[PDB]
């Protein structure tokens, strides 16, 4: 029963870890694009359309 | 289609949901992107004769 409890937690927290890797991702890619239009926009005059 | 087998997983806990609303998201974000990529101008235009 202690195993089938600890295998059942690990699988949790890995899809946990799986799921916060995902978002991570996610959010870091929102990042480099915010990032990218505070070079453009604010420290410049940015020509792209939209 | 069973009855037992029901009973047995829902003592697993809340996969079925994290799952559910995992292909949810992806379903929504679809068509997030599908609009984002075509629907950009509010007017439909339309070439003369």
């Amino acid at each position: 029963q202690i195993d089938r409890l600890i295998t059942g937690r690990l699988q949790s927290l890995q899809t946990y870890v799986t799921q916060q890797l995902i978002r991570a991702a996610e959010i870091r890619a929102s990042a480099n694009l915010a990032a990218t239009k505070m070079s453009e926009c604010v420290l410049g005059q940015s020509k792209r359309v939209d | 289609d069973s009855t037992e087998c029901s009973n047995l997983l829902l003592q697993y806990g809340s996969f079925c949901t994290q799952l559910n609303r995992a292909l949810t998201g992806i379903a929504v974000e679809q068509d997030k992107n599908t609009q984002e990529v075509f629907a950009q101008v509010k007017q439909i235009y339309k070439t003369p004769p």
